[PDB]
Order: structure tokens, then sequence, then C-alpha cells
């Protein structure tokens, strides 16, 4: 409201400042508290600060990031919120929006003369309306608070050309009719900041942490937690985070990348069961992406009807997760040797042997190749379904009511279509 | 340094002091009482809440074991 | 935007060295809008000779192995570098952290054009295979397979079947060549009703955080895990305008003059990874381009998939 | 005026793929397809100190305190099999066409008068010179680095791939063949000749160059080493890692480029060294010193602008290197 | 002023491999290529309290209250069969040569003046003394540490390959040949010239080494140990684990080095003790004191830069020593 306020403020933020640098200098001769309260201690400095506004910049995307040798036009700019559903992005940071900063490593304090809260509020957006307050709290005469105000307000807007150096990257996207956008990337370090704050909170949090506790003494809690596991950290300043921005320098590199990573992201290696009995129950079922399934179909098995059909949706669909893995396990048999199923042993499951090595027929001339075709093996799946009976839970209640009646069902539906995939092995 | 006193575990190291890498590595010792459980080599530049968190983890496992060794019965 | 009117499955590519970094907030298997660069590349070089048109990439990933590694005391990783060459002083430059992965990926191409009736099937495919197999991918080289045991043709099968049981066959044959894989699809409308769950759970909720809450596994108190439909890793999903579009000649340091360039922002939605035996037809899995180039919004996705 | 472009980038031309190794018996080398991969074991080293000291830790006392403390390590060794001398190095080469064709350009004008120059390039010498030194880092196998200092016989033999066999098959004796003379061959010349026609070809060129070096029965070979940055973390991690693609060891691929590019032998220092790696401003790592450099005018960039812009073209040896480095590639042009 | 060089890295000459040991029987042993390798089983041992006390356990009653309730662990142990008597440990040496030359060198005239400084050396006293000492720690089984200590006849076989073919068989009675007098014999001093001529380059040498050692029926046998950082309760309370590298005990490749390399008879100590390693300051571990001093003006590095720095010429002996830490191998040069 009042513009004495506001003096007394900068004054003080000035005064704090001089007494910091008094006290990291630690001066007692040499003539360096005059010269050091000669040009921090007054105005002048603001008019200094006329000075250090001009170097720095205020964005939200910046270019730097990109290889450090590149000099680019860093822009402050909020993207437009997209029309089309089930997309995020930096639009949709609104008021939990925080600008880097980039520019020198000096001036950076004039940051702070423009995100102190004298009034209650930013200084940034208190400069960007002509106030009452405004124009007089730092200057007496008029035109130096206006050129004042338009040095300190720049600090957002982009400087220079709008330029994206050679270092950048830019790639051309077709347009539907005849032409293409080069449409060079900024690096969006107000949204990673944000993502980087998230999982703070998410890891390191206090609550979180309390909630990890909870679960490592196995007793209840108001709210849950989260791990966020196969995380990757990408340092951007090799020595210097410093130089790369100032949300940078907070986050000293440490990207913090997502694991967006395909289901065959690790896999192990292939094997091929020789001295055991079936596939399925020693083997196959080992794996731990059909041990995930099994033990979630066990806590599915034995639960209430309230969602039912809507969850009995979820276990139909939890069962063709089970089943694509065996066609992916037979998948992986398709890398294995051509005639592994032809060794010597007492027992090496021979019934699902016609389905376990399907290129013993390019070995076999007659010996085996026409007794796939001729007996077309899509039982195998149904000796699956036993190992699956294997995977539901011993409780009466299902059995009595018609969820056993509903598992049934959706089990013949989807080793139908099992066995209707087994059966056109042949083409 | 010295010893971390949680509940009946205490934490001790040993009083060499290894170079595992090129940073200086410390042998520290988790005991109930006197039986030992996890022996893991530890950095020197670990701090004391560092060193509890590295053994935090088998501390909360006996803990559950404990709880789910001596439950008292039910009756329904 | 078009129903292909065949399908060519360019088979087990090997990229060495692919972009695993695949966005600001995301690693690991790179950009499907890479992909669809690549084959909107073939279509440039080899495409417009052939007399037809490739538009739509069904990605499989056979394989995947990323150059990363753990480091002791740490459970996220970190990427494995390469020693850039010395500055002309003699000291060792600044390293700018990039990562690499070994893909293993077979493709399907939707193509359509009245070439497909001027050539036969096998020597578009096998021109369109050799065009590719001297290009890149995300980043990488591609491995062309030299002196190994057998060599994989592609198999273009046209999408207009004279019977509806002769088409699912082909689709079905076409699933089981590209079986050890995973199709990766968008799902613009999974992640928007899980943002309305999530917003009728708790309010002002941004997209960002219904794409986090879709990621990370969520551990409820009774301690169980809150289950997911799919793989739902996050993809990037295009480029969201973040300047106006200057002129082709305006942009200084541009990488052509005649091209117009427009600063962009990374658009971040949900994919899934599923076994391709889950889909009505392989023509669902194509990755097709989207600009809308009045407001920016330049994405790639999979129409025609649900 | 004819401006530099402000973005001037270019291909990898002679892009391999990573070295896989494997082990095997001399005299078994025609049958190698069925040879065992070299693993990437994990062992444990107790070190004692031997760097230099700076004059502050000298004392008896503090030396013996820190001998005191063990200095321990895990280092990643791969090692041949107690029953196998010969390793075998597996790569793919591709040879693009195009070399002298650059990803991105700004100025057309500069796109046409760096096409032109290339062209009289290739309408005077070809890359005649540049693929028999290509040839020849291929010949010995230079690829193979510490692999190739103590082994007793290494032979490497490269298959052109056309279409799906070897449509040529050339056998290099690679010690007979120095790692600082190119001499004239007509085994050297026909993959010259090869090589060149890929280069100013349209498509590519697919070779599969394979190395045995008789190193000696279980002995140490030597892999690429990952770099990985400790990024001053508290926990002690494992000082030497090295490379494999799926439990098999490898070289990475920009060494096995870093190995062919070998030919510069036209630097104004001295060639005690020999070749040298097609560089802009020369560098080489294992000297830390950069040969080339722009004080004088022979670093590449300068000699492109005399070249391309002001017509200067240099002496042949200088046109070979602008080429090489043509076909190297990089990411150039000025701000 | 011919200041040193930063990095003065070089390459480890005399390359070994990692050690495997089989078991055997004695008369036996010329037919020892079939013989089983020794397997690194696992048991329990109970450790009592046998350390010393802090002066505050002290009290009979806390004690006894530990020694009633000890602790357990499992070991990794390495033993014999009881009908096999005898060690077989097999490694491979490779002599390279080349030792005057660093891999790395970041100054060009040091490296100029080391290679005249070796050179000089060479032309003076060649790889004669130096070779004589590595056939000396070869022919004794000093590489069998604890393998050697109890042993009632090593015979150690040295058979120089060529081609795949043994070129020259060395048979030494290991106990005969002492591991502190460097004497001569005439088959010594062959394999004394067959090193001299690898490590001058005037040759390619590979040995094959394999050493029996009588150790009893079933009796413990000491191969490479790892380091363990976490026991832990999932691991069983590992206390010790043992090198291996398929099912097989084997000593590492950097034992074998150290045992190779004690050939430093003139540090300033008295030599009562006998050889020591050749190590930058002459570190023992086990004596846990620093033999050769920076204080006393005679370890590696003060006589590296009087002998090539400011030409101070040490004596025969320290200049062997200088040469014998050239041929180890380092990371040689300051920061």
């Amino acid at each position: 409201p009042t513009w004495q306020e506001l003096r007394q403020f900068i004054e003080s933020f000035i005064q704090e400042r001089l007494q910091g640098k008094l006290d990291k200098l630690q001066p007692d001769e040499d003539d360096k508290r005059q010269t050091l309260l000669a040009t921090h201690r007054r105005e002048a400095w603001l008019a200094d600060a006329a000075r250090r506004v001009g170097q720095l910049q205020l964005v939200t995307h910046t270019l730097k990031p990109i290889h450090p040798d590149a000099r680019g036009s860093n822009l402050h700019s909020l993207p437009q919120a997209p029309g089309q559903p089930g997309l995020a992005g930096s639009h949709e940071l609104g008021d939990r929006l925080v600008s880097d900063v980039v520019g020198n490593a000096a001036a950076l304090d004039v940051f702070k003369f423009l995100s102190l809260q004298y009034q209650g509020k930013n200084l940034l957006n208190w400069l960007t309306e002509d106030s009452a307050e405004a124009l007089q709290a730092l200057s007496d005469n008029a035109e130096q608070a206006r050129e004042w105000r338009q040095a300190f307000i720049g600090i957002t807007t982009v400087k220079g050309a709008p330029a994206s150096h050679s270092l950048a990257k830019q790639l051309y996207f077709p347009l539907p009719g005849s032409g293409y956008h080069l449409l060079a990337p900024l690096f969006p370090t107000s949204l990673v900041h944000h993502v980087h704050a998230l999982l703070r909170e998410a890891r390191f949090g206090d609550a979180a942490k309390a909630a990890r506790e909870a679960r490592s003494r196995q007793e209840s809690w108001p709210h849950g937690f989260s791990e966020y596991p196969n995380l990757a950290i990408q340092k951007f300043g090799g020595t210097k985070p410093q130089n790369i921005s100032q949300l940078n320098n907070e986050r000293r590199g440490e990207n913090w990348l997502l694991p967006s990573l395909p289901p065959n992201w690790q896999r192990q290696n292939v094997n091929a069961p020789m001295r055991h009995s079936s596939v399925f129950e020693h083997d196959f079922g080992r794996t731990p992406e059909v041990s995930r399934l099994t033990r979630t179909l066990q806590r599915f098995l034995a639960k209430t009807v309230h969602n039912n059909l809507a969850i009995r949706q979820r276990r139909a669909q939890l069962v063709a997760q089970i089943c694509d893995e065996a066609l992916q396990y037979a998948a992986r048999l398709r890398e294995l040797e051509p005639g592994w199923s032809a060794t010597p042993g007492c027992q090496l499951h021979d019934a699902e042997q016609l389905w376990l090595d399907p290129l013993r027929a390019q070995t076999d001339e007659t010996f085996l190749q026409r007794r796939l075709r001729g007996d077309w093996p899509a039982e195998v799946g149904n000796r699956f379904a036993n190992w699956l009976n294997r995977a539901v839970s011993s409780d009466s209640q299902i059995l009595g009511s018609p969820e056993a009646a509903q598992w049934s069902q959706e089990l013949s539906k989807e080793l139908t279509m099992f066995k209707e995939i087994l059966e056109d092995e042949r083409d | 340094m010295n010893a971390i006193h949680i509940g009946p575990f205490s934490i001790t190291p040993a009083a060499r002091g290894l170079h595992y890498g090129g940073l200086p590595h410390h042998q520290w010792t988790l005991y109930y009482g006197p039986r030992e459980m996890a022996i893991k080599t530890l950095p020197d530049s670990y701090t004391s809440s560092e060193v509890r968190d590295e053994f935090s983890d088998i501390i909360a496992e006996f803990v559950i074991d404990a709880r789910h060794r001596y439950a008292p019965d039910v009756l329904e | 935007v078009t129903d292909p009117e065949a399908l060519l499955l360019l088979p087990r590519l090997s990229i060495q060295n692919a972009n695993a970094i695949s966005s600001p907030l995301t690693w690991g298997f790179p950009s499907p809008g890479a992909f669809t660069g690549f084959v909107h590349a073939l279509q440039r070089r080899v495409g417009i000779s052939l007399d037809i048109e490739l538009d739509g990439v069904g990605i499989v990933c056979h394989r995947f192995e990323a150059q990363i590694s753990q480091p002791a005391g740490k459970r996220t990783k970190v990427f494995n570098l390469t020693r850039n060459p010395l500055n002309r002083d003699g000291s060792t430059a600044a390293i700018v952290e990039e990562g690499r992965a070994h893909l293993e990926v077979s493709l399907l191409l939707g193509v359509h054009g009245d070439g497909l009736d001027d050539h036969p099937a096998q020597e578009i495919a096998r021109q369109v295979q050799e065009q590719a197999g001297a290009m890149r991918l995300a980043g990488g080289s591609i491995l062309p397979w030299c002196n190994e045991r057998f060599p994989a043709p592609n198999a273009e099968l046209l999408m207009l079947g004279g019977s509806d049981e002769q088409r699912r066959k082909n689709q079905r044959r076409l699933t089981r060549r590209l079986l050890p894989g995973f199709a990766l699809v968008s799902r613009e409308a999974l992640l928007q009703q899980h943002l309305e769950t999530l917003r009728t759970t708790l309010p002002e909720a941004t997209t960002l955080d219904a794409l986090l809450d879709l990621c990370r596994i969520n551990f409820e108190p009774p301690w169980q895990v809150r289950d997911k439909p799919g793989w739902l890793v996050p993809i990037p999903a295009g480029y969201n305008a973040l300047s106006p579009l200057y002129l082709p000649g305006e942009v200084r340091n541009a990488r052509d003059r005649e091209t117009p360039l427009r600063f962009v922002e990374n658009l971040f939605g949900l994919g899934e990874w599923l076994s391709p035996h889950r889909v009505a037809a392989l023509s669902d899995l194509l990755w097709y381009h989207h600009a809308e180039p009045d407001k920016g919004l330049y994405r790639w996705s999979t129409p025609r998939f649900v | 005026i004819l401006s530099t472009a402000s973005v001037l980038a270019f291909e990898r031309k002679l892009d391999p793929s990573d070295a896989l190794m494997s082990a095997g018996a001399w005299a078994q080398r025609d049958a190698s397809q069925e040879w065992p991969a070299v693993t990437v074991r994990e062992k444990s080293v107790r070190g004692t100190i031997s760097n230099r000291l700076k004059t502050k830790d000298r004392d008896p006392a503090k030396l013996d305190a820190s001998i005191q403390s063990p200095n321990l390590q895990t280092v990643d060794v791969a090692n041949l099999p107690s029953d196998a001398d010969t390793l075998k190095v597996r790569f793919t080469l591709r040879v693009l066409g195009g070399a002298g064709t650059p990803s991105a350009c700004n100025d057309a004008a500069y796109r046409d008068k760096l096409l032109q120059t290339v062209a009289t390039y290739v309408n005077d010498q070809g890359f005649a010179e540049l693929a028999r030194r290509y040839a020849h880092n291929l010949a010995n196998a230079r690829f193979l680095w510490r692999n190739r200092v103590g082994a007793e016989a290494v032979e490497v033999r490269i298959n052109h791939i056309r279409q799906g066999e070897v449509a040529r098959a050339w056998r290099f004796d690679a010690l007979a063949i120095g790692l600082r003379d190119f001499k004239a061959d007509a085994e050297l010349d026909a993959l010259a000749e090869l090589i060149a026609s890929g280069l100013s070809g349209s498509g590519h060129v697919l070779l599969e160059v394979v190395a045995f070096a008789r190193i000696g029965d279980g002995q140490e070979v030597f892999p690429s080493q990952e770099l990985i940055l400790d990024k001053g973390d508290k926990k002690g991690q494992k000082s030497k890692t090295l490379y494999s693609v799926r439990d098999a060891a490898a070289i990475h691929s920009q060494k096995i480029g870093n190995a062919l590019r070998t030919i510069d032998t036209w630097y104004p220092d001295e060639d005690g060294l020999g070749p040298i790696a097609v560089e802009p401003y020369g560098s080489v790592t294992s000297q830390g010193k950069a040969y080339r450099q722009p004080k004088q005018k022979l670093d590449f960039y300068t000699l492109l602008d005399n070249w391309v812009l002001r017509d200067e073209a240099p002496a042949v040896e200088q046109q070979h290197y602008v080429i090489a480095n043509l076909i190297r590639g990089g990411v150039f042009g000025e701000a």
C-alpha cells in the first residue's frame, strides 16, 4: 500500500546483503568497507542493478541443457492448453510455476530483488502494473523510475533475435498437405523442476517416509506411498551445475527420468526345459511376470462381488495377460535350438513338445513333421488351464455362488482363443 | 566412529578401516545383544542417520519376524 | 488418417545406439516420433520412386538393452557415456550425458497408392528394406544382418482381403511373425478417464499427476499394490507450440532456411505395451502423425486403435 | 559472399557395429561361428599406494599408516578360457554413400559450393587414397588395440555381403601390414576399390570384419572400458567396468571407428607416432595434445573455408584429410 | 627445464593369467591335462572369542555371556580330494617388451628423454639381471603363496609356446631354488635369456607355467580370496569367499604378478628378510612397513626423477629396480 514500507524493505535487503558480504570478506583494513558501502548501500546499487537485469533472463524453457557450447534464444512462454484429451505438458503448470534464471552467476542476487514479498505479492507482478506505490518506492525521479521499471521487467521478455543454435535439436514434422515445420525443442526446466519436486516429496518426504515405516512395521496408515523404481540420472553440468541454470543449481544435475521401458527390457535368458515334467508348472510359471499375475489372480479370486462384473472384466483382462505370456514364452522358444525336443530323456513333457519346438518339423522330414499337422495340438492349453486351475483360490464361497461359473466362462473363452491360436501354427 | 544404540540393537564399527574403491570404509556390525545379524561395509563419510538407514531394513525384518513369532493366540 | 491398403513388415532390425533418453522426463525406449519420422524419411527417399505412400508404423520391439549401470548404494541408474575427443588445447571437453540403447524392433508400415498395382509386393518390400538398411531409426545404426544363419525378408500383406476369413488368417500369420515383442500403442482415452477418476478422487489435479500415478507403483494401506490395466509407460506424445510459427528465413541458425521454425515443448502422454495378439487388426497399431499446425499440437498417436 | 553455413553436420560414414569378442583355438578359425563368447567377470584386487606424493604425506608414519589401511577395488576383467588361445573379434561395417553430402546446411549456395568441391575431388582422384587407408586400417587389426600388442599372429578376414552371401572374401596377415606404413597390395587395392565405390555410390556396401589374434592361452583380453562417472557418491564403486552386449564382451563402435580413422599422417608435427585419428583440431586422447592447431593453417575448419569459400585448394594430403573428416562426420558451423 | 609429464601410464609387461588350480597325484603329473579342478565348496565355522579385549568386556560375566552364545560363519573353502595329494596350478605368462615406452605421455620431450634413458640402460646393462630374477621367481613357485609353505615337493614346468607348440621345456625343482638366493643355473640362464629376448622386443615370448606341489590328501589349498562387503543373513554369514572362474578355484593374475615381481633385494634396510615385491615406495602389506620410503632417497619416484630429469644415474642395482618398476607398469605421474 504505502511506498515507505517497500523502501524500508528494500533498504533492509541491501543492508542485509552489505553485512553478509562484510562478514564474508572479514575486512579490517585496506579501505574495503568504504568500497563495499560505496556501491551496495544506496540507490546507485539499483542503478548497478540496472546493469545486472539486462544480463539475466527469467525463462521457463531453456536450450543450455542441450550442448553447453550452444548459444540460442531461451524463451519464457506458457504453452496453450491442448483441446485433445489425455496428454500433459508444461501447460498444466498454472500457479505452481517456478521460473528459471539464466545468465551470470553474480547478477543472480537481483533475482531475489525481483522475488521478495513486501506487500504480500511478487514484485514482478507489482511492476507489471502501474500502481500508486510503484515508481515512487524505488526512485524519486519519474524518468529514472520508468527506465528502472522497464529494465527490471525486461528480465521476462526474451532478448535478441529468435534463434536456435546448430548444437540444438531441430526436427522436421510432416504437415498433412505438402509441408514441414522445423520445430526446435527447448528443455522444460520449470516442468522438470516440478516433476523433480513431486518425486522428492514421493521418495524423501516426511509423510512418504512415515508410510514406508508403516509398511515396514506392517501397520495401518491414513495414506499410502510410492517407490518409483528404475529411475535414471542425467547430470547436465559436468562439474559446474550452476553454469547450466539456477534451477539446475538447485537440483545439481539429476534430471530424474521416468522408466519408459518395454516389458522385454530385462530379458534374462532362454532355457530349454529338458529333464522336467510340465512346462507351465516348472519353468514357465517361475518367471516373475506370470508370478505377479498368479498372485493377482489369487488376490482377485477371493473378493467381494460388489463391483463383480467390472472386476470380472478386469479379471478377464488379467487372465488374458497370462495366456499372452504363454505365447510370449513360446515366442522365445522360437529363439532356441531347432532340435532340442529330439534330445534323449526319460521325461521331457512330450505332450507339449509339438508346440514347444515348431522347428523340429524342419529337422525331421516325416518322423515328426506330419505329426503336428495331423494332430493339430490345441489341447495343451487345457493342460495349461489345469495349471491355471491352480491359480484360483480354494474358497467354497466362490464355488457355491456364480463366481465360479463366471470364472469357468471366462477361462473357457480365453482357452478357446488360446486353442484357436495354437491350431493354426502350421501356416 | 561410535556405536549406534537402537533399543536392544547396537551398531558397532570395526576399529580397522579399509579403503574399498578409493574412499575409506569401515565394517559396521549390527548386534541384537550377543548375536550379530548384518555385517556391512560402509563409508566413513556416512553420517549416523545413513548407517541407521542401511540396517533399518534388517531391523524392520527382525521386528516383523518377532511380531509373527511371539504373537498371542486368538480365540474365536 | 487413412486405412492402409497393405501392411509391410520390416523384420527384426538391430538398432545399435538409439537415443535412450526419449524425453526430458522419460528414458528408455525411444520416442514413437522417431519411428514415424523414420517411416516418413523412407517414403521421402524410396517411397516416391515406387509410387506408394508410407504412413503409419507399428512397433513390436523384439529386444531392448539399455547401456546403463546401477551404482552401489543407489536404487536409481546412470547412463554409460562415450569419451568425446579432446579440445584443441588437449583438455577434456564438457560432458553432455547422452544414453544409448541397443534395440531390435520390427515395423508394420501402412502402404497405400497405385504403385502397389504397378510392382510385385516382394519387389517394393525388398526396395524399402534395402533403403532402410542404410538409415537410422532413433540415432543408431541399423545392423543389416550379415553372415548369420537365416536372414528375414519382408512380407507385404494386402489389407484388401477377398474374404474376411482370409484377411483374418493373414493378420494372424503376420502377428505370428512378430511374436516375441510388444505393440506400443497410445492411450489418450485411458489417461483422460484416469484423470477424471483422480479429479473425482481429488480436484485441481493436472494431467501430469494422472500420468505419474499410472506409472508409479502405488502402495495402499489395509499393504497391497494398486494394479494397472497394462504396462502404462510415459511416452512423449508430441510437441506443443511455445512460439509463433516464424518465417523460414526468420530464425537464425535454423536447419534450413526454407522450412518454417517454431519453438516447441514436449508433450507427454500415456503409452501401453501389449502382446500383439490382443488387437482386432494389426493396422490399429500404426503410429500416425497429426500436425494441426494452427494450434501447435504436433502429435503422433495410434488412431483407429479401439 | 559465400558465408559458411551456421549448421553443417555430416553422417557417420563407415559406421561399424560393436566388436563382438569370442574365444577359440587357432587353425579352428574356419569354424568360428560356434565359438563361445568372452564373458566379463568380476574380481577383487588389493593393491598398495604407488601414486606420486605431494611432499606433505611423505613422512614415514603417515605413509606406513596409509599402507596399513588396505586399498581394495573390484574390477571387471575379461579373460580368455584356459583352453582357447585365440580371440575372435567380429563386427559389421557399412560404407555409406554420399560421403560429401551434409545432413544439414543453411545456405543453398554453400551447399552447392561444397557439393561442387567434393565432386571435383572425386573427379580428380576419388576416394582412392582414403579408402586405401581405410582398407589398411581394416587389414591390420588396429581395432583390436591392446589385443594387438602382444599377439603371436593376427589374421583378418573381411567378407563383402552383397545381398545375403559372401560376394568376395579378403584374407590379410595383420602383423605383416604395419600400423604406420600404407603400402600397396592387390587385395588391399581391391578392398580400396570396393570401399571407394561404396563411398561414391548411392546405397551402402556391407563388410564383415573378423580378426583372430593368437594372444595366448587363458590370457587377458581388453574390451572397451565403460565411461561411468562416479559423480561424487559416498559409497565406493568398482574401479574398472567393461562393455558387453549379452553375456558377451565387446568393444564400442566409436573405438573401432577411431582405429579405422587412424589414417592421418599429414599433421604438421613429426610423425614419430605415425598415423593419428582424423579429428577436427587433430585431437589424440592417448597423448593429451592436439596436433593440427588452428594457429597453423592445417586444422579442418580453416582448410574447409579455404577450399570451399576462398577457393584456396590445399595440398592433396590436406584435401585427403578434409574428405576424411567429411567421411568421419561431425557437427560444425559457427553461430 | 624438462618437467616430468602429468600422465606417464605404463603398460604391464610379463602379463599373467588367472592361475587355475586342479588336483591330482604325484608321478601322474606328466599326464595332468585331464586333472579335475579344485572346487570352492562351503562349510561352517563356530568362532570362539580369541581376540584382544578393549578393557571393558574384560569382566568375567560379560565374557562368559559372549562365550555362552558364540557366532557362526560360512566360509568358502578349497580342498584337494581325499585321494589327491598334488595341487597343480597353471597359468600363461606373456613377456611383451618395449618396457621403456609408456602408453600415455603428456610431454613428448620427457618421453624422448625417458626413452633415451632406458636405451642407454639397455646398451649398458640390458634385461639380464632382471630377467634372471624373474626366471628365479618363476622357477621357485612363489606364486604358490600359502601352497608352498608346507609343501613336500614343488616342481615347476615352464613351456615356451611357439605357434601353439612347445618350443622349449624347463623343469625346475622349486624347493632347491630358494626364495631368497639368486644363484646361477644353465637352464635358469636359458630361461633368463628367453625372458631377456621377450623384454628387449627381439621375440614374442609366451610361457605356460604349471606348478605341482605335494600338500597332502584332502589338504586345504589357498586360492585367491575375494572381498565381502556385506555378510547379512540372506547370505548365510558369508565371511570368506574364494576366487573361481567356472566351478574351478584360481588365483588372481595380480597375485602371480606380485610374486613374480619379488626381485627387489636392494632396499636400504637389511636383506635378512629377502627380496620384496617391486613397487613404488617398496611396500609390503604383510610387513606393514615401506622399504624405500620417500624420505631416504632410494624409492622409485626420486630415482626416476634423478635418472631422467636431472641425469643423475643411480647405482646398477637401483637402476635395475627402476627398470623393474617400468616393466611392472603403473599410473606414474602427478596430478
